[PDB]
This record gives structure tokens, C-alpha cells and sequence, in this order.
């Protein structure tokens, strides 16, 4: 899940 | 500070939370809806959605059995007078608002109010329970408002305005009867019910002004 | 600081103890639960445990004495809804419950309430001394919620889900009566009731849940929302339910009426089908042959065509016979189509087709008197209308269709048909008798009359009803499974029936009669504007049954 | 170190990957799933997710062709006995599952099985070529089991509980074909399928069970065990269900069937009631008034009784006429007692009472012969027997019970009396075709009929039986839901009989008619033994339902 | 804590002494009854002796004159329903007693 | 669930 908003961010 | 009997427009009073107010649905909420493109109309400082605005008023009778629903809206851009009218500029949303209930009552008076959210797949009948879902009771002799948010839950990425999807539906029904000691002719009270959009509220899609959609417009023209 | 007026769905108020919450209660509970392995469903966080959810409302008026009962509830995990899906899956559960009261007056009402729970193995009823408990007391002034727990007091190591065993009750009473200084047409408030396990309860042992299912655990799936509103229909004519009939002096049915130990004292299947029998004496009163009423008639004892009991033939109604003869219709009597045939092939006899009226008698080839019990009486059938010839064959059979309809003498309706003087009824069947306030009730149903076959409800000729003692599908599910470990001999199990105006309850005996309190009151229920039915649990035969439409 | 002939409950053997299972997948379901709030029902160490749980068993053998398709299973919680009661308290849920194959062979067979998981939006039957997708192949010789994961490939964010909304879909089939060294008659093995949930299944949002109950979202508890035992009936008769006679041609019926969308295409509520109609033509043939047949007709596209079609009023049989005169009985007529009232008042006509004839006939005061369409045809009865005088009133009215028996000419058996050819149907409904071997079956029961009243089963004269197209509880449950989201047009929704020697399966269309597998056969099925029925779910249309009595 | 609305089986509320509870009245009574033997029934942790128990109940209405008295009780061990029981196996008593009363009434009333 | 066992062992 954390994997996902990182790298939508990145 | 103001003695509890005059009110701020920017003022909410108590907050309640049953069980849906989360923050992963909001970071899934605020993530996903970026498919629109950049969202629009969301800056933090402007009156149309910082103060809470006229929506709506009810009665609440003494002779009303418990169970029996007092007021009911589906998640709309049209709760609001300012979504209302900028929706009419926009094809799409996402996101959550707030309901804000002022009971104009006295302190003699008794008797319960119950509100809940529901989940989009559910429907509303007249087999709905609202009492066996995560809820929230409100006291008739209550001199504070009192705010209750419903979220975005949905199983889409955005609401197209024209076609939406599945929404949650906000209820609110008859915990206790009213009660009133001394009888005779007084035997109901009112209720006004104001909105605000949440933090995570937004619109995406500019569109052209009255375009016509593949739904349909309200039966009041 | 949030004021009083406003209360949270996870919020108790304020905790009322008593000294049955001890703590070696708690740790013994546990650990001699540890006998079902490890705790299930025990997770802290989940929204079904955090939250209370509504159980009921009652009504406290100034009229009550100190002493009166006012809510009772049995320990058991169909309070709440969640716990009462969770059991479909294990075959056992321990711990405790709490229960939340809220009550809704003003700050100008005067009087107080009294709380206790009562261990295993104390009769629950008018009589019982609530004061002499250790007890709380609760004021009619109070704005927070006020919460007491119920523990588990068990002589047991678990209770099994289809026989738990000895539960506690909690009980609320009357401790001084409620005032109204001002006086005048506002005395009543309300008080409402909610739930939420406590931290000690749990499950033990996984079960597939194509195991004993959730229809022979309780008869509450029995009586639903579409069985009294379109689809159900009278065990007797059947027939649309259409409404609720009082009887305030009390009745007993024996024919297709099943009680709740999956037993029936009855000659009938739950079903409705033809009346079939062979070896019964045929004649015809008079000499000439053309335009001749029939006449059939055979002993009881003797009909060897059902597995079940051999008083009368499966489907024969339990009226008594009326008698008449000549040209006149008579008042009352269960007529239907059929016809006589021969009983040494099966080939029926073509030219006497008629409507033929059933019933018991005492004497047949002699004088014609009704009767109620079947030992010394027999069946006999007899046609209404002119039918041509007739065989005087001593082995004849006769052949009548499932359902029927009134037989009146003029256009006009009548009283329900099957009043309680004459019900059939074979020896040792109970009765039904009213408990207190309680009076038993019938099931109607519009039933064509044999004087205007076009006329239905609401007609300008007046509407024909006829009543039956339960409705078809809870007997055919009273038939399939056993319920003994449900209900204790002087209890109900009640439901709640809501309408667009007001409420009212409904109760099942271990016999199997239907309940309802209205005193002495005649008139039927409209039971037309029904909106929702929701079960309630067992509660003590001597309280009175909710009753206001409005 | 334990051998691989014994295996353990949580032991899933061999982990065997495909493509399809990517790290991304997984982070993307969690974080998207994140919308329905946390997760529920997670805990790891839970007795119901640990172990693998029975889900079918199949057959394969050596005439099996590469490219056969041997097993499919749609992806649903519904594949779980544990997940399936769970889903009565959530309204979402997202997640994969796992599959564990065991194969029961030796070491001296040959050949080898493939296995592949299919995305949404790819159809799913014969030339489907699994061997072009990532696949995993799986000796015959293997000792320890084989489990691969179906991950959840969707494009919404959650599953909600009444609409899922598209799922993948795995299928195992042939690689190479099975052999046999020795040869002979032993060429079949068995292999068996369990299931479990995956690391990453999850429920979202709590609901109360009152809710859209376990009825609205599958037809799996529409039949049951008791169903086709000893309780249902079927819709033409009224009569209890013994057998299943297979139809190799192909039939339609309209009268008292509904779809899986709530809806019908005939005249009759779900209910046996009387036949009641009026206005319509009465007549008497000759000029003599004693011992004289009688006739009546009404034309079609008239009778306002009903709410649903004015075709015809409530109850009349769905039977072409068969047209007699004179004294002759007629073959495999609908027959049922009756007689003849009048319009004005409602008083019926007392001396003509008899069993009167019923059907669709074209001209009825000119000559006589049956009809099919509804369109242009009228309702026709006539006394099949002598009655006494008869009324030449022109509104005169029709009153008929509701259940009827067969007109037979001699006291022997014929064949089912519905027939195929003559069923009476509205123009708008479809029929129901073999596809592939698979050929639509109804549901036979003991009728009695007019040559001998007291034949039964298993009687010296034969056993009459009659047909309908669906049992009485499947209509009835039919009407009041809607499943239109639960079987897509070209699936089947199965269920397993099993009895004391064999075991079938039975499919479900979406149009309401009933499968089974068996060719051309005739045969009728004799269904006495039968012990327990389980559901499976949608299947292709496309493949053999298994029979094997044996 | 509770909110004065809702009362507990061991919570005697206010507590009122005249002018006859003393400490030299304790000591007398307990020390003089030893005549009797040593005492029975006497363990301060019973379910019995820890929790206050239903005896009576009266009305007060409007037209009750000054001086006129609603109560009275001698001293017995008939006061409680447990001693009652235990004195049917018990030939002697000594000590004293506590009275709990809760008044059903409103804010508005006087007297 | 512990004082039970210890109480009894005790």
C-alpha cells in the first residue's frame, strides 16, 4: 500500500 | 468566548464520527480522483466554502413512532447552494461535505434523534434498519449544533455529473418520541439543516455552461 | 467539554455496578472456557464490538405501581445482531453483555426505576421482589445514558449453541411512581434499550455451516415480513391472511396443528390435497331416483389410509356436522365439490357430481346430531343440491377435492364460520386459555360463499371470513425441525408487527397457539397498512403484550 | 522428514507461479482497496483461513483430446465455505484465492494437465487455447499437491457484495492424453480441487443483516435437499415431484414460469386457486335436456380478472383442446370439477355439477380442433360426462377448481400427458434448445386420472405421470427477487445431486428452464434415493454436466 | 464517577448521625454481648451484610398535617429480609442497624 | 484465566 502513494509522489 | 447561544458561521460545535470517517479513505479518496487532471475550485480560503450555508428545515412531531425517517439526501453536489452552482461549469466530482443540525427546541422537552451513513449497495426501504449500523444520538435539548460528515465512498475513480454511480445515503430517523409535560397545542419543533463542503472536495473536468447530460434534469421548471 | 445533551455511539455514560460483577467470575469464566481451544472474534478494534445497537422501547406511565415489571431480557447472544450472524459458524460461546438505558423526560418529573439481575434457577414473574436484590436505582431526571453489565452465571463450562442451559435475566421495576406536578394529559415517557458485548465474550469451535442450520436453532425465521402481508395462507380453507380475529373465551385445534415438539394430535398432513376413503355405507332417503339428495357415511377407527392416525381420512375438515334436510341451505358448513365412486376398481360414478357437505355425527342412519369428539362418532357426507340417482352400494368411497367454501343460505354474510363451539377435536389435545391480559387469536381469510360465488372483500353485500389457528408455513416449518431447547412451559416468543400508524406484539405458546393482548375487545385486525415484522425472544407468559394502534 | 504420501491440512506442496502474480498487483488492490476504510476479518492465526476446504472433484480420461477443458471456476467468495457466511455482515471485498489440485494416480500412467489464469473480458468455452497463455504444466505421477493463485485482476476499486462487477476465471485442461501401458478397462483418474483464502483477502464495510438478505444475491438456497425429497411441488399440477424426464426435442412454456429477472410471459400468479370467469357464450347441443353435454366458451383477449394478462383468467391450463363428441373419453385431457353460475347475481346452477374439460381451441361454435398460439384462439370447457339440462344465457360464467386429474378412456397408463408438441403459448417467449449434450429436463409426478381414481405408484395398471417445467418453490422464490448479476447469458448456475449409488448435476438458464446431461436418452429418472444437495455455481453452457449413475 | 443519578447497592449516599451514635456505645455493646459466647455471623465480606436490600415503602401526600408521622419501626432484626432468615436459627442478637432512603420526587416540589 | 490455575495450585 505505502509502495503505491511512494511512488505516485516519486 | 461566546456563551453557547450565539453561533459563529464558521462555527461546526460538537463533531461525531460514527465509524466511516477514516484517513485511508481519504488518501485513496484525494489520490485517485486525479485522472480528472488538476483539481479545480480548491483553495482553502475563499467564503463559499469556509462558512456553512442554508439547505434545508424539518419538523419532528410528538405523534411520530420510533423508526420513522425525518430527513434523507443522497451525496449530490446539490446539498449546497455554491456546489450547486458550480456544477453547472464542471463534469465531475469527488470527495465528502458537512451537515450541520440546530434543534430549535427548550430544556423541558425529551426525546432522541439517530443519524447513520449507509453504504452505496445497500437499499433504502422499508426493511432498512439504521439502528444496526454505526450511528450517532442527538438529544432534543441540545443548544450547540451539531456535525456529522458523510465521505466519499465509492467504488469509481470520480463522479461523472451525469452519471455518478453508487453513493452513500445520509439517514436521519426517530431514536425516542417527543416528549412534552405540560401537553395541550405545542407539539412539535423544527430543525434546520446547514452544509459545507470538506477539505477534500473538488471538481475537475471545465466543460461548457448549461451542457446538456446523458441523466436528467430536476422536475422543477 | 461536550455537554450532556449530545452522546456518542461509543459512549456507556455512567457504569452502575452491582455485586454479581466480581472479578473471579471473570477469570473462572475464562479459564474454564479454555476447554474450546483458543478465543474467536475477540479482536478490539472491529466496528461490531465498539458500537451500541438498538434492542427495544418500553412505556413508563404514572398509572404503574412500585413493583411492576416494566423490561425483561434472557441471556443470550440473539440481542444483538452481529453476535446472532457470528454463531452460524461455531458451536459455542462464554461471557458477558451490556445493556445501555436511555431515558427521555424533563428536569419537572418526579419518580424512580430499579435494576437487577437475577441468577439461574429463580421463576421470573409478577410476585418477584426486585428491592430485595442488590439493585440500582435510576431517577426519571437523568441525561446521560446509564449502563450495567449482565455476567455470565452458568453452571456449565460453555454454552452449546443449540442448548445453552441456565441463563441470568436482567429485570427493571418500578421503584416510586412517576408525577406530573402539573397534571393533565402528558403521563408517559420513554425509555430505550440498547447493546454491546462486553470484553470477555467469545466463541470456541469452527463448524461447517451446513451443519444444524440457523431454522432448527429458533422458530424466529418462522414468521416473516411477506408471510403476513401476501404470500402465507390459513391452515383451515386455505386462503389470503388477510386479518387477525379475537377470541376472549378460548378455542381448541386439533386438525393440522403442530405444536413445538414437532408433534400434531391431528389425522391431517400440512399440506392440501384430496380426501380419499373406501368401505363406507352409501343410501338415499325416498323412493324416486331423479332429483334426489345423496347421503354417505362411515365409522371412525377404520379408515386405514394414513401413516399418521386412522380417525378420519387425511384432509377431512374438523367441523361438526350441521344437520338438515329438505329445500334449505344451512348456516355454516364446510361444503365442497366431489362425487361417489365404486369401490372395486376406482371408476367414479359420472351422473353424482354435487357439493357435498362434510362433518361428524353421532348417528347416521338414525337421528342427526352434531358431535365434537371423535371417540363414538363418524364421518358423513351429505349433498346441498339435487343430484341425479343414487348407489346403495355398502363398500362405496367417496372423493372430495382439498379446498371448500361456506355454505350460507342467503346472498348476505355471516359471523367467521368456525367458531370455537364447534371445533372437532380428538381427546387429549390442551386448549388455549388467556394469560392475564393476553387472549388467543385465529388467522382470517376471505372465503366465497356458496349463496354469491362473485362476491371478495369489501363487497356491498358484506364480506365472509373464515379463521384458521396458524398460518401454513409456520406449521409446515413446525413439522420439520424441533424446538424444545427454545422455549420453557409459561413463556412466549414474541414478535414486533409496525404499521403506518402504530405497533403491536404477538406471541407463540410451546403449543402452539397464538397470542395477543387486547383484553376482551371482538374486533378484527385490519392488518392491511403491515409494514415490517422483527422477532423479539422469549419473554414471561404473565406480561401483557403491547397493544396501540396510534 | 515426513514422506509425501501423507498431507497435512495447511501443507499446500508445490507453489506454482504464473505471470499474472506481480508485486505491483498486490500493492495496488491494498492501497485501492483503502477506500472501503481497514481492512476487516484479517487475522492471520483464524482456524477458517489457515486450512484448505473440499470445493469439487473430476474425471479424466484417456479419450480426452489435448485442449479438452476438464475444470473451471469463476472467482467469487462464494468458492469457500467459510467466506460465503461472512459476506452476510460486509458490502465489499477484494482479494485473491488459492487452489490446491491433488491428482490420484501411480507411477505407470502417463500424460500431462495445463492450467492458466484468464482475464476478464475474454469469453470462456471450446477453442479457448490455453496453452498460448503463461501456463503451468502438471504431471500425471505427481505425489505432493499443486496450488497456484488466482490474483484479483479488476477494474473497479472494491467488489461490492450484490454486484462484483468482472472477475478472472481459471481453467485446467489437456496437454497430452493419458495412457495406459497395460490397457484394458481401468483408464480414469480423479483429481481433486481444495480452496483458500490468499494473504490479501479482505471484507471493508459493516452492514446489518436485515439488509439484502442471503435470497436477493444467489439462487443456491432456491433448491434444497427437502425440495425435491418430499415437499415441492411442481406449477401445472400441484403435484408431489418423484422423478426428472429428460426431453431430447426441446419444449416451451409460458403459463406460471418465470425468468431469472423477476418477470413472466403467462397468465397465473405462483398459487393454485379457483378459475373464475364470466361473460362468456353457454350452449347445449341437441334438443333433449336430460343426460346431455354441456358447452361454454369465452374468446381470448377479453377477461379482466387479472393484473398480470388478460389472455386468459388465473388458473386455466396452459393444454391445447382435444377435441371428442359422444360417448368417448378422450386421450390426455386436463379435466377438473366445476359447473356452470350466473352472471347477474352469482348463484351457481346446482344440477350442473360434472367434470368439465378445459383448453385452447380455433372455432368453437363451428368444428373443433386444438391450437398453440394464443393469438386469435378462445378458451373452451365442456362436460366430459352426462349432466342434467343446461343454460343458454350468453354472460353466463365458468367456475373450475383449481387442481385437475387425467381423462383416460380405459382403466391402463399412458405417457406424460404434456406432451411437447401441445403446450399453449403466448407469442414473446423463447424455448429451451440442447446445447451441445446437454438437453432440458422437467420434473414428473404421480397424477391420478379418470379411469381409476384409486391408482397410485407402483400400481398393478400402470403409473400416470405429468409434467411440469419448474418446481413450485423455485417459481415462488423466483417472483419475489431479482438475480439479473448473477448469471451471464450463455451460463449455467449447478448444483450436485447425489444418491445412494450415483450422482448428476442439473443447470439452471437464465431464461428459467432446467438441464441435465444426457443425450438422447428417454429414460425416466427415478430420484427415490436421493440424499443431499449442494451447490456449485456458474458454469460454462458449453460443457457436459456429469451423469453417472454408478 | 457516577453522576448522582444513577446509585450502586454499596453506596449509602449522605450520611446523617443525630446524637446517639458514639464510640463509647460501640464499645459497650460489643464487649458486654460476649456473655452469649463468641458471635456467629460476623464476616465483612458477605454478600449478605455488604449490600442494602429492599424492607418498605410509603406515600407523602398534600394534605398531611405537621407531626404526623409516615414511618416507625422498632428495633428488630425483622428490618431485613437475610437477619429474618438467619433469626429463625439464632436465639440472641445485639448491634444496630442502617436505613437508605431514596425519595421519588422532582425539582419542583417543596416541603 | 492465570489466578484460577494459580489459585489452585496454590
Amino acid at each position: 500500500a505505502a509502495e503505491f502513494f511512494e511512488g505516485m509522489v516519486h | 468566548s461566546v456563551p453557547g447561544t450565539t453561533t459563529d458561521g464558521m462555527d461546526p460545535g460538537v463533531v461525531a464520527t460514527t465509524s466511516v470517517v477514516t484517513a485511508e479513505n481519504s488518501s485513496a479518496s484525494v489520490a485517485t480522483a486525479g485522472i480528472g487532471g488538476p483539481p479545480q475550485q480548491v483553495d482553502q480560503q475563499e467564503t463559499w466554502r469556509t462558512n456553512f450555508y442554508y439547505n434545508d428545515v424539518f419538523t419532528w412531531s410528538v405523534a411520530d413512532a420510533p423508526g420513522s425517517i425525518l430527513y434523507t439526501v443522497q451525496h449530490s453536489p446539490q446539498n449546497n447552494p455554491f456546489t450547486a452552482v458550480l456544477s453547472q461549469m464542471y463534469a465531475g466530482w469527488a470527495g465528502g461535505m458537512q451537515f450541520r443540525f440546530i434543534v430549535a427546541g427548550s430544556g423541558v422537552f425529551g426525546g432522541r434523534l439517530v443519524a447513520a451513513v449507509i453504504p452505496p449497495g445497500i437499499e433504502i426501504g422499508p426493511g432498512l434498519e439504521v439502528r444496526q449500523f454505526p450511528h450517532v444520538v442527538i438529544d432534543a435539548r441540545s443548544l450547540e449544533p451539531v456535525t456529522i460528515t458523510m465521505p466519499d465512498l465509492r467504488p469509481n475513480m470520480y463522479h461523472p455529473t451525469g452519471d455518478p454511480g453508487l453513493v452513500p445515503t445520509l439517514v436521519l430517523s426517530v431514536y425516542n418520541n417527543l416528549i412534552n409535560p405540560f401537553g395541550g397545542s405545542t407539539s412539535a419543533i423544527q430543525v434546520t439543516v446547514e452544509t459545507r463542503p470538506s477539505e477534500d472536495f473538488e471538481f475537475v473536468m471545465i466543460r461548457a455552461p448549461s451542457s446538456k447530460t446523458v441523466d436528467s434534469i430536476s422536475p422543477a421548471g | 467539554s461536550v455537554p450532556g445533551t449530545t452522546t456518542d455511539g461509543m459512549d456507556p455514560g455512567v457504569v452502575a455496578t452491582t455485586s454479581v460483577v466480581t472479578a473471579e467470575n471473570s477469570s473462572a469464566s475464562i479459564a474454564t472456557a479454555g476447554i474450546g481451544g483458543p478465543p474467536q472474534q475477540v479482536d478490539q478494534q472491529e466496528t461490531w464490538r465498539t458500537n451500541f445497537y438498538y434492542n427495544d422501547v418500553f412505556t413508563w406511565s404514572v398509572a404503574d405501581a412500585p413493583g411492576s415489571i416494566l423490561y425483561t431480557v434472557q441471556h443470550s447472544p440473539q440481542n444483538n445482531p452481529f453476535t446472532a450472524v457470528l454463531s452460524q459458524m461455531y458451536a459455542g460461546w462464554a461471557g458477558g453483555m451490556q445493556f445501555r438505558f436511555i431515558v427521555a423526560g424533563s428536569g419537572v418529573f418526579g419518580g424512580r426505576l430499579v435494576a437487577a439481575v437475577i441468577p439461574p434457577g429463580i421463576e421470573i414473574g409478577p410476585g418477584l421482589e426486585v428491592r430485595q436484590f442488590p439493585h440500582v436505582v435510576i431517577d426519571a431526571r437523568s441525561l446521560e445514558p446509564v449502563t450495567i453489565t449482565m455476567p455470565d452465571l452458568r453452571p456449565n463450562m460453555y454454552h452449546p449453541t443449540g442448548d445453552p442451559g441456565l441463563v441470568p435475566t436482567l429485570v427493571l421495576s418500578v421503584y416510586n411512581n412517576l408525577i406530573n406536578p402539573f397534571g393533565g394529559s402528558t403521563s408517559a415517557i420513554q425509555v430505550t434499550v440498547e447493546t454491546r458485548p462486553s470484553e470477555d465474550f467469545e466463541f470456541v469451535m469452527i463448524r461447517a455451516p451446513s451443519s444444524k442450520t440457523v431454522d432448527s436453532i429458533s422458530p424466529a425465521g418462522l414468521l416473516t415480513t411477506p408471510v403476513l402481508t401476501g404470500v402465507g395462507n390459513d391452515n383451515r380453507w386455505n386462503g389470503q391472511i388477510v386479518g387477525l380475529q379475537p377470541v376472549p373465551g378460548g378455542f381448541s385445534t386439533c386438525n393440522r396443528h403442530w405444536n413445538l415438539n414437532g408433534s400434531t394430535y391431528g389425522w391431517s398432513s400440512p399440506r392440501f390435497a384430496d380426501i380419499d376413503h373406501r368401505r363406507g355405507s352409501a343410501s338415499y332417503p325416498g323412493n324416486n331416483a331423479t332429483n334426489v339428495l345423496q347421503f354417505w357415511y362411515a365409522n371412525a377407527g377404520s379408515a386405514i389410509d394414513n401413516p399418521i392416525s386412522q380417525v378420519a381420512p387425511d384432509g377431512f375438515p374438523d367441523m361438526s356436522f350441521v344437520p338438515f334436510n329438505g329445500p334449505g341451505i344451512p348456516a355454516a358448513g364446510w361444503v365442497g365439490f366431489g362425487a361417489i365412486w365404486n369401490s372395486n376398481s376406482g371408476a367414479p360414478n359420472v351422473t353424482t357430481v354435487q357439493a357435498y357437505e362434510l362433518g361428524f355425527a353421532t348417528g347416521a342412519p338414525g337421528n342427526l346430531q352434531p358431535t365434537t369428539n371423535t371417540s363414538g362418532s363418524q364421518t358423513v357426507a351429505k349433498s346441498i343440491y339435487a343430484v341425479v340417482t343414487g348407489t346403495a352400494q355398502n363398500p362405496a368411497g367417496l372423493f372430495v377435492m382439498a379446498s371448500g367454501v361456506i355454505s350460507t343460505p342467503s346472498a348476505n354474510a355471516i359471523t367467521y364460520t368456525p367458531q370455537p363451539d364447534r371445533i372437532v377435536t380428538t381427546p387429549g389435545t390442551p386448549a388455549a386459555a388467556p394469560v392475564g391480559k393476553n387472549t388467543p387469536i385465529m388467522f382470517a381469510s376471505v372465503v366465497r360463499r356458496t349463496g354469491d360465488v362473485n362476491a371478495t372483500a369489501g363487497s356491498a353485500n358484506g364480506t365472509q371470513y373464515g379463521t384458521g389457528s396458524q398460518p401454513l408455513p409456520v406449521t409446515i416449518g413446525l413439522s420439520l425441525n424441533n424446538y424444545s431447547s427454545a422455549l420453557m412451559p409459561g413463556q412466549f416468543f414474541v414478535w414486533q408487527l409496525t404499521f403506518a400508524s402504530g405497533f403491536m406484539e404477538i406471541g407463540l405458546s410451546v403449543d402452539g397457539y397464538f397470542y395477543a393482548g387486547t383484553g376482551a375487545s371482538t374486533t378484527l385486525i385490519d392488518l392491511t397498512e403491515l409494514i415490517d415484522v422483527r422477532p423479539v425472544g422469549p419473554r414471561p407468559s404473565k406480561s401483557t403484550l403491547v397493544f396501540n394502534l396510534g
